[PDB]
């Protein structure tokens, strides 16, 4: 699960 | 044991795609925390925002936000290695503290939001229901952004494979390589998934 | 109008951390077909074991096996770059088609369940139940292998970084990292998300002097 | 999601  | 306190809806932080990673699942007894460790999408990023939401939809945007913030110093890294922790934390105040530490360098940002926040009574009613009006529209963009995000994954892979043997791939092959790339990521921006696996396919 | 022919129960494959992934949810009014795409796992893997699988559960392991088939020929690629298609299609009488196709070299293997399988009218409200008791539990696992999968992710990251630098690399740095790697997938072996996350960090700290 |  990637932020940006 | 006569009467709980429980979470109204589902609360988590929006992620990579548009969609809506949920900490706290809808109905939990509020006393409760979760945490759950997340990265960065690009190389080299810095910072990540944490924003905060409230809703039951796949769309971080068809949510509530309770707010945002950002955890910035995280040391350059190629994308997907940064460790970054957020942790929801809701007492029996129903207070929720939303905090997020690189688990690294050691950084953490802070935001509290008082339980007053986030639809009242009836704006909750609103939400359960078009999650279910729309449960499917809702679960045409989840396997769209997991295809999306994949194309994404390949657009980069491909990319820097490029680098891992330049001169090694000659012209017609390599600039029929940059060629669909750029195809790809134009079809990403989109929300056809038979568009995106097709430009996926090209490559 | 009168009455749906309806899934009682979930139906997805099994992917990696042996969570299973639902590829047509519960309650789906069958005539239906959904797809998804994968990839492998392991670098220049050749084949994809395509376990069916019949559920509510979060572990593969908890819910009904409907079959297994493989879908070999994969040419040797870089892990997660290869594109596998599973598609579920059920008709009106009930019979599910489970196929995957290399979304490049073409290969695609099939197999076909009979409505008579799966958990009968009982297992299926034993499945929903306990899905409800255990619902946290689950949410335990969930949390968990996301994780483990993102302890694999570093573990390998790494492992190839040091090769992008080797001599670049300073013993007791490169030395200090190899050590970890070694520490951190033992860690996904097990399932302490706590450790995990522990060795994972270890691996941030050491890893440093190539971040 | 990657398979075995």
């Amino acid at each position: 699960r990637l932020l940006l | 044991v006569l009467l709980l306190d429980v979470t109204p809806l589902s609360l988590g932080i929006e992620t990579m795609g548009g969609v809506m990673t949920t900490l706290i699942a809808k109905n939990t007894t509020i006393p409760t925390k979760h945490s759950q460790v997340f990265s960065t999408a690009e190389d080299n990023q810095s910072a990540v925002s944490i924003h905060v939401l409230q809703g039951e939809r796949k769309r971080a945007a068809d949510n509530k936000s309770l707010g945002q913030f950002n955890l910035d110093g995280i040391n350059p890294a190629p994308r997907g290695m940064p460790q970054i922790e957020v942790t929801f934390d809701i007492d029996a105040d129903g207070i929720l503290h939303v905090s997020a530490k690189d688990k690294n360098s050691g950084k953490e940002q802070k935001i509290t939001i008082k339980a007053s926040s986030g639809l009242n009574e009836d704006e909750i009613q609103k939400m359960v229901r078009d999650a279910e009006a729309n449960a499917e529209a809702d679960r045409k963009f989840e396997e769209l952004v997991q295809t999306r995000n994949q194309g994404d994954h390949l657009l980069h892979s491909t990319r820097k494979q490029v680098e891992e043997a330049g001169d090694k791939l000659p012209a017609d092959d390599k600039t029929a390589i940059e060629s669909a790339l750029t195809a790809l990521e134009t079809a990403l921006k989109g929300e056809d998934k038979a568009a995106i696996e097709a430009k996926m396919q090209e490559l």
